[PDB]
RNA sequence: AUUGGAUAUGCCAUAUAAAGCGCUUUCGAAGAGUCGAGUUGUUUGCAGCUCUAAAUGGGUGGUCAUCUAA
RNA sequence: AUUUGACCUCAAAUCAGGUAGGACUACGCGCUGAACUCAAUAAGCGCAGGAAAAGAAAAUAACCAUGAUUCCCUCAGUAACGGUGAAGCGGGAAAAGCUCAAAUUUGAAAUCUGGCAACAUUUCUUUUGUUGUCCGAGUUGUAAUUUCAA
């Protein structure tokens, strides 16, 4: 509304559409090195605590297996990253 | 541990020195580079133009002059710095449409004006940016005629309504995603 | 390029492979001096882009230094200090034991002519850079003296600055 | 004995202007030369005026 | 007697090349015992140790904004 | 049997050519560190230069947005902490940007130190190179292109 208060306060004025920065992209996933990941997945295998949250899961107790992943991690937004991918996992296993 | 300052006279003098070895250095061209008008970030200042640190790609491109080139004939670039206004966009680039439109560019080998250069050069002298370049400052609203329906309107009034908006902004904010 | 491939798999330090050959090359190591010649990079991903290149003047040493200051940085100067005639570049972690930490660190040799004639190295010749690993220029010693960009990251405090006019 | 001793005294610049003003006006005064100690005894005029 | 940089002038070079700019019918690789968490120590920052990551991910500031570390 | 040749590892040489030490320390960067906030001080230890360090944002901000580092005035004795004590913004001094790893040159290692022989050039018979040839380094990656601003 061209104000000083409000939930769009400020001035007015033309917005221009900015070009894309490149350094905004870091984290996308390549199909190249998406495509590696999968080759050292495949070779190396996965960690111990990884074999645990296998047997924890395929045992179905979620809760206790999401507690041991955030004590060992250690933040909880990286225990459920690591669950959603070892679940991944799992259904490509069966 | 004391800081005297017995020395001022003498950097300042000696700063003018250097001043003076630049400019007997690198005669020809002007001993500023040119500088875009930029607008401090804050709300106290907001409503200054000072001097930034150099132009963006996007004001070189629509200027018309490319970015690697744009070093060599003395217009500094900062690749940090992004338009979110064509108001910023076209002020930078008039000063550099100014700045093009006064320059001349002496040619390389002294053989031929290869494309961009100047023809006749005899006329070369050190001059600053700031005369054929003056920064300004925001335009200072000039006397206008009474607006009927700004009259009608009664100010403050609204800000505190859209205050009173913002403030709550949370509590119907609930009140709307915990009822639907 | 396999560099990927190794960068990857380095990533993985608790998998069965990397498990197996990390205690097998760290008794290696053990029986292997405290410091010694490494004719050639246990991670060449890492020395790549650590920034050595497999040409005559780069050295590799490795080095094993006890747990229990930071220990990268004390492999470095130790390294520094046992080779004199070289510029410490840089050093990495290659691995670790219930108590013996390993690293290798990448060295250059400033009289060499394969080195002085190379433009993207010559910086490391000038006399500025003589025991950068005593005076806190590499990555882990200006990590640990906290040098960094942000607010997060003496002397115009002890002072008390009286101009000429005041 | 100190260095950082008050050396230097900061003055207004009107005070400063004041006083130079003063000055010019004390000079174009016959009487305050003669205090001053200045033989114009036999100057032409004060102000003294002379062409380019 | 040296030079430092330019001007005029002469001789070699080899361009079958290299580079800048507008479009994409395209893909865009980006730093690991590192980040991070718990604990002890030093004046957020750093270090020791247990544990140990991710790829529109990670860091910082109050879903958004800004940066792209090792 | 065993002889012959490779590669890997490790040695030895008064081998060919180089380099490190020690001194100065006012300023600079680190480690360490008391006592009577003292003080991240003094002492002790390591390491440089003509400056050192820092430096081209994993930066501020919440703005119409700013835009590497360093220094000065101001912010300000404010925020903050329990006497200590900033920083953003603003005005100036000075300004300059960049380089790698991560992608195949695969129709060609195009790269580089050293030995030998000439040609040179010099603050200089004292300096610094050029070409040719040989050996070696190097495919466990040297060259060219790319550094996210892309």
């Amino acid at each position: 509304p061209g104000l000083v208060v409000g939930l769009n306060k400020g001035k007015t004025l033309t917005k221009r559409q900015l070009p894309e920065r490149p350094s905004r992209r870091k984290g996308h996933l390549s199909k190249r090195t998406a495509f590696v990941r999968s080759i050292v997945r495949e070779v190396a295998g996965f960690a111990p605590y990884e074999r645990r949250v296998m047997e924890l899961i395929r045992n179905s107790q979620d809760k206790r297996a999401r507690k041991l992943a955030k004590k060992r991690l250690g933040t909880l937004k990286r225990a459920k990253g690591k669950i959603e991918e070892l679940t991944s996992v799992i259904q490509s296993s069966r | 541990y004391v800081k005297t300052w017995f020395n001022q006279p003498g950097r300042k003098l000696r700063r003018r020195q250097a001043r003076q070895t630049k400019a007997a250095k690198i005669a020809p061209r002007p001993v500023e580079a040119i500088r875009p008008a930029v607008k401090p970030p804050t709300i106290r200042y907001n409503m200054k133009v000072r001097a930034g640190r150099g132009f963006t790609l996007e004001e070189l491109k629509a200027a018309g002059v490319s970015r690697r080139v744009a070093s060599t004939i003395g217009i500094p670039v900062d690749h940090r710095r992004r338009n979110r206004s064509e108001e910023s966009l076209q002020r930078n680039v008039e000063r550099i449409k100014v700045y093009l439109a006064h320059l001349i560019v002496f040619p390389r080998k002294a053989g031929q004006p290869k494309k961009g250069d100047a023809t006749d050069v005899s006329g070369a002298e050190q001059t600053d940016v700031a005369a054929v370049l003056p920064i300004t400052q925001e335009a200072v609203e000039e006397a206008k005629p009474i607006t009927e329906e700004a009259k009608n309107f009664n100010a403050f009034s609204t800000l505190s309504n859209e205050r009173a908006y913002a403030r709550y902004a949370g509590a119907r904010a609930a009140f709307q995603k915990k009822r639907a | 390029g396999a560099y990927k491939y190794l960068e990857e798999l380095a990533k993985k330090k608790q998998s069965d492979v990397n498990l197996f050959l990390s205690r097998v090359r760290a008794w290696e190591y053990r029986q292997m001096n405290v410091i010694h010649r490494a004719s050639r990079p246990s991670r060449p991903d890492k020395a790549r882009r650590l920034g050595y290149k497999a040409k005559q003047g780069y050295v590799i040493y490795r080095i094993r230094v006890r747990r229990g200051r930071s220990a990268r940085c004390t492999a470095e100067e130790r390294v520094g200090r046992y080779c004199s005639n070289l510029r410490v570049l840089n050093s990495y972690w290659v691995n670790q034991d219930a108590t013996y930490k390993f690293f290798e660190v990448i060295l250059v040799d400033p009289s060499h002519k394969a080195i002085r004639r190379d433009p993207r190295i010559n910086w490391i010749v000038n006399p500025v850079h003589k025991h950068r690993e005593s005076r806190g220029l590499t990555s882990i010693g200006k990590k640990s003296r906290g040098i960094g960009k942000g607010h997060r990251f003496w002397l115009r405090h002890n002072t008390l600055s009286l101009r000429r006019y005041r | 004995t100190k260095t950082w001793r008050k050396w230097h005294v900061k003055v207004n610049q009107n005070e400063k202007r004041y006083a130079i003003a003063s000055a010019v006006a004390a000079s174009g005064v016959p009487s305050l030369l003669l205090a001053r100690g200045h033989r114009i005894e036999e100057i032409p005029e004060v102000p003294l005026v002379v062409d380019d």
